[PDB]
RNA sequence: AGGGCAUGCAAUACCAAUCAGAUAACAACUGAA
RNA sequence: UCCUAUUUCCUAGUACCAUUAGUGAACUCAUUUGGUCUGAUCCUAAGUACGCAGUGAGCUAAAUAGAUACAAGGAACUUGACAAGCAUUAC
RNA sequence: AGGAGAGCGUCUGUUGUACAUCAACACUAGAUACCGCUAAUACCACUGUAGAGGUAUAGUAUAUAAUCCCUGCCCGGUGCAGUAACAUGUAAACGGCGGCUGUUGACGGUCCAAAGGUAGGAAAAUCCUUGUCGGGUAAUUAUCGUCGUGCGUGAAAGUUGGUCCGACUCUUCACAUGUCGUUUAU
RNA sequence: UUUUUUUUUUUUUUUUUUUUUUUUUUUUU
RNA sequence: UUUUUUUUUUUUUUUUUUUUUUUUUUUUUUUUUUUUU
RNA sequence: UUUUUUUUUUUUUU
């Protein structure tokens, strides 16, 4: 959407947002310092966050916590006759989720390639236009230092497999950031060295204990977690350095990372994301997909496996449209000499 | 022409292509008034 | 075909009355429903609309004259300056929170 | 895309909708049109700050300024007095164009400042032989609208402008004749003269356009013969299309006072002619809004509370009435004010006679009520009751409506000021009546 | 095959065919082609004072 | 089709037509109605009119005519006539239907967890066929082959 | 300068004839309509009007995160003009004193008196809350919903609200020279209150004056408000001037009378 | 993004049984119209993420190529550009 | 050639790196004629 | 003096260009009577209190394309139940 | 376009075809392989774009076809993975899987091989254009049931199939009927 | 009632066309 | 739930922008600074 | 999809 010079950029002199008040310099710095001082004081939990812990504080999360029984009777429009049939599934006082719309200044239009590069050709196959989607601005960076902020709502991201969370900070500002399993509407966070080891405050790896369930960490100092952001990933501390930090992935992959960079504490909302079962085609369309056509019965010019017949056998192997083989053929350079990267 | 292919094609007049001719209705060699 | 017969002698008929000129009278009993749609009712309710919308845009200009001539009036209106000079109440050039005093710019 | 057929739906409903709200705005709007016009043949070129020192001004500096103030509703009463004041110290030294502006910017704010025109008004007759069609249209337009009524100067200009006929514009000795016969200053041969001339200037240097601006009920009935009266009725049937409803009134009004007061001409006229007017009348004129006036309102008060039943506002075929009484019709009240006399004085408007007499000769038994006898009764209700009752046992006023007592511009001023606080005490009181205050809260 | 003329003023008239990489050199009725005409001839007997032969060259 | 996405109810929608929130009163409050004292605002009527076609209930005791100035469904209108209020071809019997392109009637039953339709050819006579159809419902019902 | 530049009047599109269709969508552009600003920003955008109000609501916690709830709620915001007009002008001061004495504690902060001012600022939250909630009252409740609840619609019940004459005479003489010479409806309790709230209908002045400029079809028989319309709504014996003012959270309306709870009014 | 100064609030769902809390907001930013306005400038500062690329300045800079092995489409033959076949594209040159 | 001579052919080239248009702040930014 | 405040406001003669207001696919195409008929809407209609539209003459041959009515038998026809038939008959 | 037996079988949806007149493609589902960010892959002006302003519950590639059902053996073999710096692991990736002879014959001899058709179905979308017996008809070789030899197929190559389901072949029952021997009238 | 003009939205120039002729000392009357 | 519109302009709010600005058209009304409330 | 005195410019919204 934005610029290329706007966009763009390898090296970083900054780490966080600064938001200073004071008149002066002098005083704005001791005002920062206070704040940090403050944040020391209130922060109390340094124990790991382990999946034990985590499964323990679910279940008591859903299994006593939930109890209102209200009078739902009086929570309705009155006078309305509504649909002739149609019927939400859950009213907007008991959904898991907000039954609203997005933020109007925290979205756009998205901009549908439909798998086309610039010379307009096809370049991905099977890519279809469904529903009309928005882009969020997910705030990635926590610049926002020594500041508690409380969640008001949750909302859904029709890009990513997780929800979402509305944060506001103390002086009103809004601003959207990747929810957790654990968070739920009313639960406060903290991004700062000092803070506490618990679900959504963000700390540098090397304050977070060993053996720590972690998420959106990132890979340069203060850039952004892209190595995990899907729902249900997460990945553990295994080793520490003095300068390095020894992560275990989602792919069960050992690589080392900054101690300089900072991580969010916790998993990665929607769990259960992997078990809903398409009942119809209908699905698939509207989630913008395309059928899919095998080579086998394609021409010998459009494809290899064109023309000749033969079931399962052990001859000759596959090649794919390209020429290619597609059965434990690596596709990676050799040359490329491994970084961080410890066992692969 | 398309607006695709037309947004990337000059005018004949802008180059010097015009006078580097000399067809006309008595043939194919014509002289130019007052040469 | 029946019908059609009998439509066309009832039709003359009436023309014949109305060519003399004799009063309007009418065969007033009990008449077939060969409609169904609600028509005129459905009708009369884009009109009563309409007319609201009309009047709405009505009071909206009145108001916009009187309110423009209002403020003209004698004994209102002032040159109205500020109380204290905006030179003072401007930021100073030190101020961290100036333009081009942070790394970000 | 794709969209949810629920929402589908509400998106169609409300397209549709949208067009329906369209369809339903631009009844009303038959008058208006995409196209309009500016007049800018007016404006100077020079450029002038409104802002500036007074002293620094000049002529033409303080002329500019003036004017500038005017166009763009700069109504500063800090601002205009300095104008004032130093326009009197630059008196003798103003041209007759400057004068123009300066008194064309003054009747455009309507600066109701007695104070600057009396002492311009001197200057201005010494100068009356370089002055021009524009200054003198000027003068006498800004002095009719601020209601100072000058026959002294008013006549002169006249006069000039009859010498400078040859040289004035249409318009300008049209406005001229306008003014003149509503300020009332002519005399019989004076007014002979100017309808000889106008007459002429009327038929040859005169189009629809320009035509139409020449109808005045006023002055048709005071000013002009019976050979311009004759020849204005019948061009004004040609000429009609051509019109609005300011001129048709005025036509109407004109058509109505003739046939009341002067049988003769009337029948003079042809069949067509007639019938022209005679149709008229049947047709629905707009007006503008109108409601009481507080003085109206509470003349209103006193006479409920005095036990008569009547109405606040209504027309009468070509008339406003003020007062209405319902048990016997003939009857009605009218209530002045300031604006009805003339500046400093106490003498009644040529309009306001010629409506007070056309009513009288139709029956209509007429009473007035002025404000300046009205006011000294203060807040008191019984007071103001007994005056009406005394009032209503008399007779109604002569046919032929008469001048008040002297008066002064110290008189004045001092009524206006005592007027102020009674119209706000009287609204407090008003005001403070309508609240119960019944409800108390613990805390 | 529609009638489209708004396409056709386009894609194929005065100011879109000089975009077209086409023999010019070809006579066109409805289009600027770029082939020389000879213009008017030589002088009779007429009278000398009123034979054009130039404009652009000589506007003044 | 009667598909869930259609309206449960099948009356008339009389909406409400709220007036903007930032506008004030109209010209036609400041009229004194008191038998003493009156005052009749320029407009009066015309707004108050249609003010008083706002809520949406007081529609009058002549909705349907009191809004449709034009003529055309004027030049229609009649005096002491009495009219029916039901459509030829519409039988009070339940699961009858016509088809206006078969030009047939039809008859909806549910037998043994089955959908079943019969024919009916009305080119004999209207009346004929639907007495027929309502007949062999009346049938169907009596000797109870009709599920329930 | 495309292929069609026609608008408004001269809409290219085709849309529907139908009536029976065209009787559908009206319903969902009037009823399903979806609206995006919360009560919040409606009570926000009339604060000139209730400044008391809306000062209240931002200066005393707790009110503000009540009001922000997703569930159907129905709120009732009284005048400024009501307000001044009803109350008396003590309690009216000493209301507008605490109100700025809340503002003044959270300009202190932002910017044993020690222990009294915590007992003083207890008990005035608590007071101005509960003053402030029983407003508030639990479902959705429209004009209309209301209206007809109050029976406006059974012709059973419209006798005394249809037919409304006056003396023709004395309005329209030249028109007439011949002649010359409900129900109580029980709401739900607010939220800070157990007491129900009652709501009636009353017929306007105005009313009684549609014959003379409409066409009447009436069978054989044998201080007022300056407010506008036919009908005139009351909510607990307060006059409601506007209303329908729906919202994502449920609806507004301007009540011309401050609703009390008994436990503030006095003996 | 900053909401406006008459209504700070927005919409929320219920918080559940153990949160309470609920502290108030401070509002330093309705003392002065420029201490709003610089608020507001500063904060319309803020980037989402930094995407790095390809830079021979650096000393770790590289650039990519064609797949391992080869090969091509299937049947395809593939007309590199010149001065007579696709000349002037997407740009000049 | 005494006098007159609408309009259109997209024109700062009687000069001046290249690359859209009434001929483009650096850089991004690339070239067989 | 008990109105939610008794806050003057109809309408300036108006640049350039488009338009046949009704029925009818009026568009590509062409074996083109423009308009009747062939299908849903638009009018609370005994088909709208007389609306639109309708093109040489003669004659029992047979065959062919269709409509209505057929004794008894009722698939014996055909590769095949193709086709045809039933779905209206005391009121 | 009806009642009943039985063979085959995910349609809805797209389209006129890989032989003997009787098809395909797509899909709900499962499973395998590659890839840690300037990702893989694609276009093939190369410091570009799509992928994606996404981040291992993500992206892309190949093959199969129901929500379930128990789902056989074989790495001698091309290729890929690994490295004694050419063991070993991948058959839900990559062709497939048998002779003499003796007692209806559990059993015994001998040759060869990595392994030596598993179960099920079975006169078949396959052998043969009349395999034995039973049901229908005055006649049934057409067709269902069954036997399992006559030739033979063959398991995430998709085999078998309870219930439900049907614009899919065929048997058979019922009403009317100029299809008819065999042709008439308007 | 449209077209024209701002936005969507584009020198993605509809030859002989435009609020477009050298761009305010305009003689204000 | 397959997770949906906002810029020109109108209204409101906040102001120290400007003849690139509303007839030298017209009506009504008790009325306005500083040394008359 | 902007409606009546012309421009520049900031927030919210049925």
């Amino acid at each position: 959407m934005l610029w290329l010079a706007a966009t763009h950029r390898n090296r970083v002199a900054f780490q966080l947002f600064a938001t200073p008040r004071e008149p002066t310099a002098s005083k704005a710095a001791a005002a920062a310092r206070a704040a940090a001082e403050a944040v020391a004081r209130s922060s109390t939990v340094s124990a790991p966050f382990t999946v034990q812990k985590q499964q323990r504080l679910l279940a008591l999360l859903a299994a006593s916590s939930s109890v209102a029984d209200p009078s739902a009777d009086l929570f309705r429009v009155h006078g309305l006759p509504g649909f002739s049939g149609f019927r939400p599934s859950s009213p907007p006082h008991l959904s898991k989720l907000f039954r609203g719309r997005v933020s109007r200044h925290l979205s756009c239009r998205r901009v549908n390639h439909l798998g086309r590069n610039n010379s307009g050709r096809i370049t991905v196959r099977f890519r279809g236009a469904g529903h009309f989607r928005r882009l969020r601005f997910v705030d990635y960076k926590r610049g926002r230092k020594d500041i508690f902020g409380t969640v008001l709502r949750l909302e859904y991201d029709p890009n990513r497999s997780a929800h979402l969370a509305l944060l506001q900070y103390d002086d009103g500002v809004l601003s959207y950031i990747l929810a957790t399993e654990v968070t739920r509407p009313g639960d406060r966070v903290v991004a700062s060295k000092h803070a506490s080891i618990a679900p959504g405050n963000c700390l540098p790896l090397g304050n977070i204990p060993v053996s720590t369930i972690v998420h959106n960490v990132e890979l340069r100092p203060g850039a952004g977690g892209q190595i995990v952001r899907a729902g249900g990933c997460y990945a553990t501390v295994v080793a520490k350095d003095r300068h390095f930090v020894t992560l275990k992935l989602s792919s069960t992959e050992v690589r080392r990372f900054p101690a300089d960079c900072w991580a969010t504490v916790g998993q990665v909302s929607n769990a259960a994301h992997a078990e809903r079962i398409r009942g119809k085609a209908g699905v698939s369309y509207w989630m913008g997909e395309r059928p899919r056509t095998r080579g086998k019965a394609m021409n010998p010019v459009d494809h290899p496996h064109g023309g000749g017949t033969g079931k399962k056998g052990l001859k000759r192997p596959p090649v794919s449209k390209w020429g290619i083989l597609c059965k434990g053929y690596k596709t990676r350079a050799k040359k490329k000499p491994l970084g961080l990267i410890v066992r692969r | 022409i398309r607006p695709r292919k037309k947004g990337m094609r000059l005018d004949r007049r802008r180059s010097k292509k015009q006078y580097k001719h000399g067809r006309h209705v008595g043939g194919w060699n014509y002289r130019w008034l007052g040469s | 075909k029946i019908r059609q017969r009998i439509v066309r002698i009832r039709k003359r008929y009436m023309g014949q009355r109305i060519e003399a000129g004799l009063p309007p009278y009418v065969w007033g009993g009990p008449y077939p429903q060969y409609g169904r749609k609600r028509s005129l009712f459905i009708r009369g309710e884009m009109y009563r609309r309409m007319l609201i919308y009309s009047f709405d845009e009505r009071r909206r200009r009145a108001e916009k004259l009187r309110k423009r001539r209002q403020a003209v009036k004698w004994g209102v209106f002032k040159l109205r300056q500020p109380s204290v000079p905006p030179a003072l109440t401007a930021l100073p050039t030190y101020h961290p929170l100036y333009p081009g005093n942070l790394p970000k710019r | 895309g794709i969209l949810r057929p629920r929402e589908r739906l509400l998106l169609n409903a409300l397209k549709k909708e949208a067009d329906i709200r369209y369809r339903g705005r631009r009844m009303h709007k038959r008058f208006r049109s995409w196209a309009q016009q500016r007049v800018r043949h007016y404006w100077l070129p020079q450029k002038v700050c409104v802002t500036s020192d007074p002293q620094l001004m000049d002529g033409s500096y303080i002329a500019a300024c003036v004017q500038k103030a005017a166009t763009l509703r700069k109504h500063d009463l800090q601002l205009w007095h300095g104008f004032s004041k130093r326009i009197l110290e630059l008196a003798d030294s103003l041209t007759p164009q400057q004068m123009g502006y300066i008194f064309y910017g003054y009747g455009k704010s309507l600066f109701r400042h007695e104070e600057l025109y009396r002492g311009l008004l001197p200057f201005v007759a010494e100068a009356l032989p370089e002055f021009h069609s524009h200054a003198l249209m000027t003068v006498a337009w800004a002095l009719e609208r601020v209601r100072v009524n000058d026959r002294a100067v008013v006549a002169q200009i006249a006069e000039e402008a009859l010498a400078k006929k040859d040289l004035m514009r249409p318009a300008d000795f049209i406005k001229i004749v306008n003014c003149v016969a509503r300020m009332g200053a002519a005399p019989p041969s004076l007014a002979a003269a100017l309808s000889a001339e106008l007459m002429r200037v009327l038929d040859e240097k005169c189009n629809a356009l320009l035509f139409r601006g020449a109808v005045d009920h006023v002055a048709v009935a005071t000013l002009y013969s019976d050979p311009l009266r004759l020849y204005l009725l019948e061009r004004f049937t040609k000429t009609a299309i051509c019109c609005r409803p300011m001129h048709y009134q005025k036509a109407f009004q004109s058509a109505v006072a003739i046939r009341v007061l002067h049988p003769p001409v009337w029948q003079q006229l042809s069949k067509a002619v007639r019938n022209f007017y005679i149709r008229l009348s049947l047709r629905r004129i707009p007006q503008r809004a109108r409601r009481p006036s507080p003085l109206h309102w509470d003349v209103s008060n006193a006479l409920a509370k005095l036990g008569v039943f009547h109405r606040n506002t209504f027309q009468w075929g070509c008339f406003w009435i003020d007062i209405g009484e319902i048990d016997d019709r003939r009857q009605c009240w009218f209530v002045d004010g300031p604006s009805d006399f003339y500046s400093s004085t106490n003498e009644y408007t040529e309009a306001n006679k010629l409506q007070h007499r056309i009513l009288s000769e139709l029956g209509w038994n007429i009473r007035r009520v002025r404000w300046n006898d009205w006011v000294q009764l203060g807040t008191d209700m019984d007071a103001k009751v007994e005056y009406l009752r005394k009032l209503r046992e008399r007779p109604p006023w002569p046919a032929i409506l008469t001048d008040g007592p002297s008066s002064s511009r110290q008189e004045m001023v001092a009524n206006l000021r005592s007027a102020r606080d009674v119209q706000r005490a009287l609204k407090e009181r008003r005001e403070k009546n309508r609240q119960p205050h019944s409800l108390v809260m613990n805390l | 095959n529609e009638s489209s003329p708004l396409h056709m003023g386009a894609g194929s008239a005065n100011w879109t065919a000089v975009a077209r990489l086409e023999d010019f050199t070809l006579r066109g009725l409805s289009h600027p082609p770029w082939i020389h005409v000879s213009s008017r001839p030589f002088y009779g007997a007429g009278g000398g004072a009123v034979l054009a032969a130039c404009m652009s060259s000589a506007v003044w | 089709s009667a598909n869930p996405y259609k309206p449960k109810s099948r009356e008339v929608f009389h909406p409400y037509v709220p007036a903007p929130e930032h506008l004030p009163p109209p010209a036609y409050t400041t009229a004194v109605l008191k038998p003493m004292q009156q005052f009749i605002p320029k407009d009066f009527y015309r707004d108050m009119r249609v003010d008083s076609l706002r809520d949406g209930v007081s529609l009058g005791s002549d909705f349907p005519w009191n809004v449709t100035h034009k003529y055309r469904f004027w030049r229609r209108r009649k005096y002491n006539i009495q009219l029916d209020d039901r459509f030829i071809r519409l039988s009070p019997v339940t699961g009858v239907d016509y088809y206006p392109r078969l030009n047939v009637f039809a008859v909806q039953w549910r037998e043994d967890g089955q959908h079943r339709i019969r024919w009916f050819r009305a080119a004999y006579g209207l009346t004929r066929a639907m007495r027929a159809a309502e007949n062999f419902r009346k049938t169907l019902e009596a000797t109870g082959r009709v599920d329930n | 300068r495309w292929w069609t530049r026609a608008s408004g009047m001269r809409n290219p599109v085709k849309w529907t004839r139908d009536w029976e269709v065209l009787n559908r969508k009206v319903y969902f552009a009037f009823d399903e309509r979806e609206i995006r600003r919360s009560m919040l920003d409606a009570v926000n955008a009339h604060r000139k009007t209730a400044s008391l109000f809306h000062r209240m609501i931002n200066a005393v916690p707790g009110v503000a995160h009540a009001m922000s709830l997703p569930g159907p709620h129905t709120f009732f915001l009284p005048s400024d003009k009501a307000c001044r007009d009803h109350l008396s002008p003590d309690s009216l001061h000493a209301l507008t004193e605490r109100v700025a004495f809340l503002e003044e504690q959270q300009r202190q902060r932002v910017g044993g008196t020690a222990a009294a001012i915590a007992d003083r600022v207890a008990k005035t939250t608590e007071q101005l809350r509960t003053f402030v909630l029983a407003h508030l009252i639990p479902g959705e409740w429209r004009m209309k919903t209301l209206l007809l609840a109050c029976g406006a619609g059974d012709p059973r019940r419209n006798g005394s609200l249809r037919y409304q004459d006056t003396d023709r005479e004395l309005f329209a003489p030249v028109m007439y020279a011949s002649r010359l010479g409900s129900s109580v409806f029980l709401l739900p309790p607010p939220q800070s209150t157990d007491e129900p709230l009652p709501v009636w209908v009353q017929a306007s002045r105005y009313a009684a004056f549609l014959p003379i400029t409409t066409s009447t079809n009436f069978p054989r028989f044998e201080r007022r408000s300056t407010v506008g319309g036919a009908l005139h709504l009351w909510v607990g014996g307060a006059l409601v001037t506007k209303g329908d003012l729906r919202a994502h959270n449920g609806v507004v309306h301007m009540i011309d009378k401050p609703l009390i709870p008994v436990q503030l009014l006095a003996s | 993004y900053l909401p406006s100064g008459h209504q700070p609030h927005a919409e929320r769902q219920v918080f559940h049984e153990g949160a309470g809390e609920s502290p108030p907001l401070n509002l330093w930013w309705r003392e002065n119209r420029e201490l709003e306005e610089a608020f507001r400038r500063r904060l319309g500062e803020a980037k989402c993420f930094e995407r790095a690329f390809a830079d021979s300045s650096e000393p770790l800079g590289y650039t990519k190529g064609r797949c391992r092995g080869g090969g091509g489409k299937s049947g395809r033959s593939v007309r590199r550009r010149s001065k007579t076949h696709k000349y002037r594209e997407n740009r000049a040159f």
